[PDB]
């Protein structure tokens, strides 16, 4: 009954209680744990136990007391019907899973036994539904095929039953408890349809009944907001219908397929029309109806397509009717997020048809649709009018953005039908979009939507119109929204530009307004893709940019990208002008920093910006800049002291340093680095990050000394209290080794430096694995794994390996079964493997000695299973996954 | 943790057009693939099963292509531009290089490029087998 | 979840396939459940296998029968993991 404490804090504690559900006493304590008058909290745990045990430990069951188990479960169900809900349901499912096992009549007597009045039926239904799903996971020690086969033999009973119940209810009074039971009923069926398969030919009966059930839920509310009960029941009716057509086998039943689809259509049309009304009462019903149609077409592509061309009359009409519903669905009014939740449904559908026809006349037959659709999209591509002034919540706005993404993708797709034709329609809608603002200048929605539609196709005369239109549009007159789109749509057309002069005009202009970031992105795109072309305007932009930065109005965050465009523009500058521009554009950044160098949390920010700005400008300017860095190297030392205690600023400065250092390889920089790093070291994670980066580009003295200092300093930090600090040291432990690992593969002759103290390295490396960080353990491991690799090639290093030989594999086996979390076990099979390829013989012995000849690789694991795992581990040197399997099994058997 | 995300891109924007091969694995298991060849733009999309996401990950974790960096690497050049963006859990990466035995050696870290260009093949081969069956054809 | 039919039929994604595993091995335990429309066993860095295969069955009855019956298979030493290759949505 200790589980109670856990219910107030389930998450941070489980493990105990769970394994207790595994022990055979679980059977004895469950029924006692869920007695009368006891807390529902533990009673649910009493129920989950019996359940898990019935599916997981049927192996620990006495065939002699089989029926007892049932009678046992039947009594509880009786006690809990009316008591706690969650429990009853759990008991019901327990009764079901029980039955699953008896399959190899049971399903027929279960039904008979149950065919309070109301409750009784709930029990039965819940019981029968839980059956096909348990059989899906329940371990019956029986081949799956026969467990499926047995159940598939009683489907008709299930449905025919439900189908019988429903109709029976179609004549009586629909009690609240009646809807609910009818829900279970309809859901029961559905579950059996997706889990077990039945011929569509026998689903026509129920299909029709459910249909009328739906109707009986929708039409009384029309005169259309229905109770949740009617809605839940409706959905479930609909979902089951979906499950009915989607079946995998149905596709070959062109006959039942048409029949059912025709009845779905001719019976659901009305409801669709009524909800397409603007007085929204249920958006729920229409999504499922529209969903069902869209889906039923997916499952039967051939019927739909063949109806188009082979044109069986019955099909040409059906198909057109099915598409009209979906087309309507797509064209449905309102913004996707707020007014009509069916837009996604329709977009999903077109994708299928468009790809299905591309994978005949169907292409031409789809053109009209495709064309019409495109228009609809742009229509839905229209952002919410500020009339509603976004009375919506960002959720909706955030989701709309996602929506638009799917809507622009759909655009793309239809572009594949008409490479240029789509361009025509978009133009047409833009011309109208012209007559929209023309008559009513408040129609920016249609302007932004139209523009948006064009940008949507920017990934492939109609086009330039767009450009001109953008120039003509007086963006300062309409809502800020147009400026952001206009600019963004232009950025996407970077390629088509390679019309550039006005592009600049727009971007620079777009910077003036609220939406700077947008213009920023647009600019950066242009700079990256058509640099040569902007050379004439490089002198201009570069200077126009420096000015735009002056106002503090521009966001620093965004201002950084402008720095990117600048650096890219500078490249296209003349000899004379470059440095002066750099001076005019870089000096401020350093001096600002310098001022702060005077010597706070408010200063930390300014420090970061200036540092990143350079970092960026450098990044793009690496496409020289050496003189700039030469006279700068000293200030990074200074910034480090200010930032000695703040990694944030630290990382910021290093990045800057790194990006500029990149230019040197392609040499005076190396000197201040050892100076800048000698100040940094004087042991956060970024610090070693650069040391490695610097080192890896120098593949001799400059590098060896920095690495040697690099190792010896790390130890000092690593020298903190092993117990806590080491745990606390997770970040640096991962990093340090991650770097010493990368430095190994490249810069290999490095392992050559006899100077390096490896015994020390490994000393700590074996600890990290045994660390408390969830992932840093891979680094230590990864490191060791790559040392053993090179170690087999250098006697010098081999020594270290020989000594650390049995020690490592020991450290590995300790974590793998006693110290390393259950999940991070596989990360060790790397070192165990690296040791078999270079030292198979040695590893074969260090393994037997630590596993077969130890008192306790673990106390629980069996000497037998221990000896065999030890054998497999040493035999597999060609597979790492295998190791992970042999490793894991033992890992389990080890911890118990 | 659900942060898995993979993407790739390799194409040249010459005067003759933008040839390319760029596919992407979305978090929800959506595999969009696009490729325009000039011996035509073949769009493709599909939701790969959980397990496929797992394999993409496994291949990535064993290639240790998450440690490497394009810092010393050859940036994109007139001839080409390769992109790789992987994210697994709380670690996100994205690389930039040009398309391509000697060119890789002459690069700062040939071992860096060798791993990168080696994973790409491991991913290329997968996304191709995936598509090559769902739609009956690879790119030529 | 939710399997997806492919142009050629239904496909499964077999994971945990031995590294030395050849088309013959996979083609040995997957033909017993139906006439596989196609098969696929993806090598790299001279490694004979990549650990996975796209087994395709004309039907879905066979695909599932296999998916369930071949889930714990232990070929060439390692156990395998058979899953539906393509699902139909997130």
């Amino acid at each position: 009954e200790a589980v109670v404490s856990f219910y107030r804090s389930n998450s941070q504690n489980h493990e105990w209680l769970t394994d207790a559900e595994a022990s055979p006493q679980a059977w004895q304590f469950s029924w006692q744990l869920m007695q009368l008058g006891k807390s529902q909290e533990v009673q649910f745990f009493g129920a989950i136990t019996l359940h898990s045990k019935l599916m997981k430990h049927w192996h620990e069951v006495p065939p002699e007391n089989r029926e007892e188990l049932k009678q046992k479960i039947l009594e509880s169900i009786v006690r809990f019907a009316g008591g706690p809900k969650i429990v009853l349901n759990r008991l019901c499912i327990s009764l079901g899973a029980y039955i699953v096992h008896m399959l190899g009549e049971e399903v027929i007597n279960t039904f008979q036994n149950q065919r309070s009045a109301d409750v009784q039926l709930w029990i039965m239904l819940e019981v029968l539904t839980a059956i096909p799903e348990e059989a899906q996971v329940i371990h019956t020690s029986v081949k799956r095929v026969v467990l499926r086969a047995e159940i598939a033999k009683r489907v008709q009973l299930v449905i025919h039953t439900v189908e019988r119940y429903l109709k029976l209810q179609m004549n009586r009074v629909w009690d609240a408890e009646a809807y609910s039971n009818m829900n279970r009923a309809v859901k029961c069926v559905g579950t059996w349809i997706k889990n077990i398969g039945y011929t569509i030919e026998g689903c026509v009966t129920i299909t029709a009944v459910l249909l009328e059930v739906v109707h009986k839920c929708y039409w009384p509310c029309i005169h259309g907001c229905m109770t949740a009960d009617e809605n839940e029941l409706a959905e479930s009716c609909l979902k089951t219908m979906v499950n009915i057509i989607i079946q995998p086998d149905c596709h070959n039943y062109p006959k039942t397929a048409f029949v059912l689809i025709k009845m779905f259509l001719d019976s659901l049309s009305e409801i669709t029309k009524t909800e397409w009304k603007r007085e929204n009462d249920n958006e729920d019903i229409i999504v499922h109806i529209y969903m069902l149609f869209v889906s039923s077409v997916e499952r039967h592509s051939t019927l739909l397509l063949s109806g188009i061309t082979s044109a069986d009359p019955e099909l040409s009409i059906l198909v057109h009717r099915i598409v009209q519903e979906i087309l309507h669905c797509t064209d449905k009014p309102g913004i996707y997020p707020v007014e009509e939740s069916c837009s996604t449904m329709a977009l999903a559908f077109w994708y299928m048809l468009q790809d299905e026809v591309f994978a005949h006349k169907c292409w031409e037959y789809i053109k009209p649709l495709y064309a019409h659709l495109t228009r609809i999209l742009v229509r839905k591509s229209e952002q919410p009018d500020e009339k509603s002034l976004a009375k919506w919540s960002s959720d909706d706005l955030e989701c709309f953005r996602c929506y638009r993404q799917d809507i622009s993708d759909t655009f793309m797709y239809c572009y594949d039908v008409l490479n240029d034709y789509i361009l025509e329609i978009l133009a047409a809608m833009l011309d109208e979009a012209i007559a929209d603002l023309q008559r009513h200048p408040t129609h920016w929605t249609k302007l932004e939507a139209c523009i948006y539609s064009f940008q949507s196709v920017a990934e492939h005369r109609q086009i330039p119109r767009l450009m001109r239109v953008l120039a003509e549009i007086p963006y300062e007159k309409l809502n800020v929204k147009l400026l952001g789109t206009a600019l963004e749509t232009m950025g996407s057309y970077c390629n088509w530009l390679m019309y550039i002069p006005p592009a600049i005009n727009l971007l620079v202009r777009g910077l003036n307004s609220s939406m700077s970031a947008q213009a920023t992105l647009g600019l950066k795109e242009l700079c990256r893709d058509c640099q040569l072309q902007l050379k004439p305007y490089a002198d201009p932009l570069l200077n126009a940019c420096h000015a735009s930065l002056n106002t503090g109005r521009m966001k620093n965050s965004d201002s950084v990208r402008l720095m990117f465009s600048i650096g890219k523009l500078m490249s296209l500058l003349r000899p004379e002008e470059i440095p002066k521009y750099l001076d005019i554009i870089v000096s401020p950044c350093f001096e600002e920093l310098q001022a702060i160098c005077q010597a706070t949390p408010a200063a930390r920010i300014r420090t970061i910006f200036r540092l990143n700005m350079i970092s960026t400008l450098f990044s793009s300017l690496n496409t020289p800049v050496l003189l700039v860095m030469q006279r700068t190297m000293p200030i990074f030392k200074r910034i480090a002291e200010m930032w000695v205690e703040e990694i944030d600023v630290l990382e910021a400065a290093c990045s800057a340093m790194k990006h500029a250092i990149t230019n040197l390889r392609s040499q005076p920089m190396l000197q201040d680095l050892c100076l800048f790093i000698v100040a940094s070291f004087q042991c956060c994670a970024p610090t070693l990050e650069i040391s490695k980066t610097a080192i890896v580009m120098f593949f001799k003295p400059l590098m060896q000394q920095l690495l040697r200092e690099f190792i010896q300093h790390s130890f000092k930090l690593f020298e903190s209290t092993p117990e806590q600090n080491f745990s606390n040291i997770s970040d640096t432990m991962e990093t340090f080794f991650g770097c010493l690992t990368q430095i190994i593969k490249k810069i290999p002759q490095v392992l050559e430096d006899k100077t390096l103290a490896y015994d020390r390295l490994v000393f700590y490396a074996q600890r990290g694995m045994t660390l408390p960080e969830s992932g840093a353990i891979r680094n230590s491991i990864q490191f060791l794994t790559h040392f053993v690799m090179q170690s087999r090639n250098h006697a010098h290093v081999t020594e270290v390996v020989l000594a650390t030989g049995e020690q490592t594999l020991y450290t590995a086996m300790m974590c793998v079964g006693y110290l390393t979390p259950r999940s991070q076990v596989d990360k060790f099979a790397d070192i165990l493997l690296a040791m078999n390829r270079k030292y198979a013989a040695e590893m074969a012995v260090w393994m037997k000695s630590l596993m077969s000849t130890p008192n306790f690789p673990t106390q629980l694991i069996t000497d037998a299973d221990k000896t065999r795992y030890t054998a497999l581990i040493i035999k597999e040197k060609v597979n790492k996954r295998l190791l992970q399997q042999h490793l894991s099994e033992m890992a389990m058997k080890t911890r118990g | 943790t659900e942060d898995f995300y993979l993407r790739y891109y390799v194409g040249h924007k010459g005067k003759f057009g933008h040839e390319f091969l760029e596919f992407e694995f979305r978090p929800d298991g959506k595999l969009r693939y696009a490729n325009n060849s000039n011996y035509t733009m073949i769009r493709k999309e599909a939701f790969v099963h959980q397990s496929v996401m797992e394999e993409l990950k496994r291949i990535i974790i064993d290639s240790e292509i998450m440690q490497e960096d394009d810092l010393p690497w050859p940036p994109p050049d007139r001839v080409g531009r390769q992109e790789l963006e992987i994210v697994i859990g709380d670690e996100h990466i994205s690389f930039t290089t040009s398309k391509t035995l000697v060119d890789v050696n002459r690069s700062k870290d040939p071992e860096g490029l060798r791993c990168f260009y080696y994973l790409v093949q491991d991913l290329k081969c997968l996304v191709f087998s995936l598509i090559g069956l769902h739609f009956k054809i690879k790119p030529i | 979840p939710g399997p997806q039919r492919s142009v050629e039929g239904w496909i499964l994604f077999v994971t945990s396939i031995h590294e030395e595993a050849q088309e013959d091995e996979i083609q040995e335990k997957f033909c017993d459940y139906g006439e596989i429309k196609n098969i696929h066993l993806n090598d790299r860095r001279t490694g004979f296998s990549k650990g996975y295969a796209l087994v395709e069955y004309e039907t879905h009855k066979q695909a599932l029968a296999a998916k369930e019956a071949l889930n714990g298979a232990e070929i060439m030493g390692q156990t395998i993991q058979v899953d539906w290759c393509f699902v139909k949505g997130p």
